């Protein structure tokens, strides 16, 4: 199984220094997750910078739109749907790049809130299936 | 909607912690 891991999407950083701090924390999380995948025998690949930046632009816009929701619950559902569609698109892109293999995807999302970085890893459906 | 200032970051932070807890995603924080 080839797992394509996207560059982290850092959202709402107040300064370039905070964004770099969030990028490093999210990259460390992605690195630890990728090493865990390789222990399971999975090949881990990366996207090109243009695809990563298109993913960043789209998911940041989707998250910005979701802040208009009236409740946390509706916000959660909007962002979860956006993440699911972004994961599906990364799988499709990676499948076209590696058509001889089964492909899965991993998305990392980070935020800076009250001076701290919170980062989270999201696995595509095929990856979750493979990890069973 | 998010009318305040830290509303957007607080909403997203809550989601990330919610995803880790209620859906088994993997989270890290400083």
């Amino acid at each position: 199984l080839i797992v394509a891991v996207a560059s982290p999407v850092v959202v709402a950083a107040h300064s370039p220094e905070d964004e770099e701090r969030a990028e490093k924390e999210a990259e460390r999380l992605r690195r630890r997750f990728a090493e865990e995948l390789r222990k399971k025998g999975f090949e881990v690949v990366e996207l090109d910078e243009e695809t990563d930046e298109e993913l960043r632009r789209w998911l940041t816009k989707a998250i910005r739109e979701a802040t208009q929701a009236p409740t946390q619950e509706e916000f959660n559902q909007a962002v979860a749907e956006a993440i699911e569609k972004a994961l599906e698109r990364i799988e499709e892109i990676a499948r076209r790049r590696h058509p001889d293999r089964e492909v899965a995807a991993v998305l990392t999302v980070a935020v800076v809130h009250d001076g701290e970085v919170i980062a989270t890893i999201f696995a595509s459906p095929r990856l979750r299936e493979a990890l069973k | 909607k998010c009318n305040t200032a830290t509303c957007a970051t607080q909403r997203l932070a809550n989601f990330l912690v919610h995803s880790s807890n209620n859906f088994g995603a993997i989270l890290s924080s400083t």
